[PDB]
């Protein structure tokens, strides 16, 4: 499968993590990287998205001012920057990619497996 | 850099067909998606409004049934809100009417950010589609490029200026697409 | 020497629902088909989607809403007359066994044999995304042959799509 998650793991909250989403690059051609989220009996939420040329970024509002996605397109890998994690940030998430810049999950065209985040609810930085 | 209205596949072929259906009468319809940092307005779908106007104007506009297929949609998983308008002018071009701006004046007090697609679809059977995408512009009211002062100079004087358009598709659009051919 | 002509809008339209609802391996998407049928080559035109439900381990069971239909397709009638209701469609990818019941209720609804398209969403075979069908005794399902046919403005819409 041509995306591949890495990172992620337990992090107490106030903590901090990089997601990495690495594209072999052998099926789909992209201009945009997505980073969503998806938590048990929860709706896939759009994170962050970035375009491959240019790396015009746009964010979710619950996002804002801690997440940072970021592209080394030279070795065709996106970032999720986390800060300030709060337990309600707990999913497994994904990196999709395709040619639309924007939310919807059924608009991108391939999809990582998934890396699980854990934002303890207990123990805090 | 260059804002830019993104159509999708099913959101161009269904004002076309919409527009075609139409002739010789300018009919309209309501743009749904979403809006995207600045330079960003994404089209997915689009609707037909009747053709209860004599024209295209505001009133052209049937809150009843806007809502009741909203509603509807909504039911079938299209969510997305409306971003702006479009209409067609069978055989008369892509700009606007002085009732095209004040049709837009009123799209904008809902959302800033509205766009107006015009669509000949007469001109269009030449082998080429003729669709542009249009804002009004009346906020803005030393290296500069040439081009794009000139166009914000011809702006400022119909009171209006384009957008560039592209097209979306999926993966999966395409693969059909190479079928359907 | 029946003929479905199936315009690209109406698969595009199956494919873009059966996406956005979300819809999970082994489940289907369900709608409507409009078109032409008074002469003996069926013309597809349109569609629109349907909230739709089934048992997965009970195929036996399932809901599709009834005054949905009838709103819908009075609220089509009114950007365009000649569009008619002629049948349904699905996602597939082949017949299951409560088709027949379906095709059943929706008779009610259409003035022909209603039509059932059956529309392959999942693009992992060779050509046409698309198999018509329409119930007869000989109740069974006949296969009819099918084909793309774009009014012009479509046309070029798909071909400008593609550049
Ligand atoms: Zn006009």
């Amino acid at each position: 499968v041509q995306l591949q998650e890495s990172g992620g793991g337990l992090v107490p909250a106030g903590g901090s993590l990089r997601l990495s989403c690495v594209d072999s690059g052998r099926t789909f051609s992209s201009t945009v990287m997505a980073w969503f989220r998806q938590a048990p009996g929860k709706e896939r939420e759009f994170v962050a998205t970035i375009r491959w040329s240019g790396g015009n970024t746009y964010y979710a509002d619950s996002v804002k001012g801690r997440f940072t996605i970021s592209r080394d397109n030279a070795r065709n890998t996106v970032y999720l920057q986390m800060n300030s994690l709060k337990p309600e940030d707990t999913a497994v998430y994904y990196c999709a990619g395709g040619t639309y810049y924007g939310t919807l999950s059924y608009k991108y065209d391939f999809w990582g497996r998934g890396t699980q985040v854990t934002v303890s609810s207990h123990h805090h930085h | 850099t260059k804002e830019t209205v993104y159509i999708s596949s099913i959101a161009l072929l269904k004002m076309l067909k919409h527009g075609r259906a139409g002739v010789p009468m300018e009919v309209m319809g309501l743009m749904l998606g979403e809006f995207v940092d600045d330079y960003t307005v994404n089209v997915v779908d689009v609707f037909a409004m009747p053709q209860s106007g004599t024209g295209v104007s505001v009133e052209a506009v049937d809150d009843v049934f806007q809502a009741k297929m909203m509603d509807m949609l909504k039911q079938t998983g299209r969510d997305q809100m409306v971003v702006g308008w479009y209409h067609s002018h069978p055989g008369f071009g892509c700009w606007l009417s002085s009732v095209d701006v004040n049709t837009q004046k009123s799209f904008e007090q809902l959302n800033s950010r509205a766009v107006a697609v015009v669509v000949d679809p007469i001109q269009s059977v030449k082998g080429k589609v003729v669709i542009d995408a249009f804002r009004l512009i009346d906020t803005g009211a030393g290296l500069l490029n040439k081009a794009n002062i000139q166009a914000l100079i011809h702006g400022l004087n119909r009171h209006y200026y384009s957008l560039n358009i592209d097209y979306h598709k999926t993966a999966k659009e395409t693969k059909m697409l190479m079928n359907l051919h | 020497h029946e003929k479905v002509t199936i315009a690209p809008l109406v698969l595009l339209s199956a494919l873009d629902h059966y996406e956005r609802t979300q819809t999970k391996e082994n489940k289907r998407c369900v709608g409507v088909i409009l078109g032409d049928a008074n002469s003996s080559t069926i013309r597809v035109t349109n569609s629109f989607a349907l909230p739709f439900e089934e048992d997965e381990k009970n195929s036996d069971v399932w809901f599709l809403d009834h005054n949905y239909i009838e709103n819908m397709n009075e609220m089509c009638k009114k950007i365009n007359a000649k569009e008619k209701l002629i049948g349904w469609y699905h996602s597939g990818p082949k017949l299951r066994a409560s088709d027949l019941k379906i095709n059943e209720l929706f008779k009610k609804y259409t003035q022909n044999n209603p039509l059932l398209l059956i529309v392959d969403v999942k693009q992992q075979g060779v050509g046409l995304p698309t198999d018509a069908y329409v119930a007869i005794e000989q109740k069974t399902f006949l296969h009819l042959p099918c084909t793309i046919e774009a009014e012009e403005a479509e046309e070029i819409g798909v071909e400008h799509l593609l550049r």
